[PDB]
């Protein structure tokens, strides 16, 4: 199960 | 931006037996950047049949591969694995040898 | 014993025209359940272990959905590196991230990782405490102020010690005839003349799983690194691995010799001689 966001570097 | 060759290993599915279904693999590893050319050569031949594993990496952002294709071995065929990749002035080619 | 679910991703931007090309990968232990390709036709995150086709349609459109967003922030982040590096737009570059949990015997949380790298070099790292980050140049400590503001330490804490490990427990059940089986290696020995003088005796472990495995040799009891090749272990593709280590030795003198195999399918470990 992926995690629900990621975030831009 | 120093680029990593790749290793490279071919050998058999299953235990090699004449006359029996089995699959040839070559596994490339260790390698960056990602484009990478793998044929599958019987006879010095490039087969046209063969799959490859989804891109994955290691711990150290490295790459690998594992291409593969159904093959019946006899006594006589002769197969290889040819690899090219930025890292390489000419391609690199390793036999498989079934004595191992 | 220990287990994890570790998700690898890989996006390779293609300068000219269009979008990068977006490959994730995702495993339980050595096994790989599921994979997005951006070039592939379906456009959708799909199984490639039978367990996981338990999952009903939800499952295929929330992992898709996430999936497609993270391409997305990677499609982002190649532009923004770019920018941080001084790079042009005629090269093209990479970006990986791994992320993931460990669990013990008892599937409890041991610890969980999220790594970040650009063109194959490490770029920005969570600490072993999910509390803060390793930036490895100027460029990642830009990166980890904006992390630093958003809290993204803190989200990715509660989804590595949450989530992470509770789908962990659900695929380990679910999968539970292959992913809770071990196989143990299946050794021989090999031997082969180099000249009069000298041999190689070549030990062979086959069809194991996990991927995790020993292999020594020892000479009249005592370990033998000298002369010994250890190749990297390979699969087999059927979802089993395979290991060899050899040794040159003097010809005659095979009897001194002994390969030693440790995994976790062998109750004790198991000792190999020519004769």
């Amino acid at each position: 199960n992926l995690v629900p966001m990621v975030h831009t570097v | 931006m120093i680029q990593r060759t790749p290793k490279i290993q071919v050998y058999s599915r299953h235990p090699a037996e004449n006359g029996k279904s089995n699959f040839l693999n070559c596994y490339v590893s260790g390698f960056h950047p990602s484009d990478i050319e793998v044929d599958l050569l019987k006879n010095g031949e490039r087969i046209e049949k063969v799959e490859h594993s989804d891109l994955s990496f290691s711990k150290d952002w490295s790459f690998y591969l594992l291409y593969y294709t159904e093959f019946t071995p006899t006594e006589k065929d002769e197969y290889a694995c040819r690899v090219n990749h930025v890292t390489l002035s000419q391609p690199k080619i390793v036999k498989w040898d079934r004595d191992m | 014993g220990s287990h994890s679910m570790r998700y690898f991703f890989t996006s390779v931007s293609r300068p000219g025209r269009g979008e990068p090309r977006f490959i994730a990968v995702g495993y339980v232990d050595d096994t790989q359940f599921v994979r997005f390709d951006s070039d592939a036709a379906s456009q959708r995150m799909e199984p490639r272990a039978p367990w996981i086709e338990q999952e009903g349609p939800e499952y295929w459109d929330g992992e898709t959905r996430k999936v497609k967003a993270h391409s997305q922030t990677h499609r982002v982040d190649l532009g923004t590196l770019r920018g941080y590096y001084n790079q042009s737009e005629a090269g093209s570059h990479t970006v990986q991230r791994m992320y993931g949990c460990d669990v013990g015997s008892d599937w409890r949380f041991l610890r969980g990782y999220h790594q970040y790298a650009y063109d194959g070099k490490d770029y920005i790292a969570l600490k072993e405490d999910l509390r803060s980050w390793t930036a490895a140049d100027m460029a990642a400590q830009t990166t980890k102020h904006k992390w630093e503001a958003a809290h993204v330490a803190e989200q990715l804490r509660a989804y590595l010690e949450g989530t992470c490990v509770e789908w962990l427990r659900r695929y380990l059940e679910n999968g539970k005839e292959t992913l809770q089986r071990t196989d143990a290696p299946k050794t021989h020995m090999t031997h082969h003349a180099v000249s009069d003088h000298e041999a190689t005796l070549r030990c062979w472990a086959l069809s194991f799983y996990p991927a995790e495995i020993t292999l020594t040799w020892q000479r009249d009891g005592e370990d033998q690194t000298q002369d010994t090749e250890l190749v990297e272990t390979r699969p087999a593709g059927d979802g089993t691995f395979q290991k060899w280590v050899a040794v040159v030795v003097p010809s005659g003198q095979e009897q001194r010799y002994t390969c030693h195999v440790q995994h976790e399918g062998l109750p004790k470990p198991l000792t190999l001689r020519w004769e």
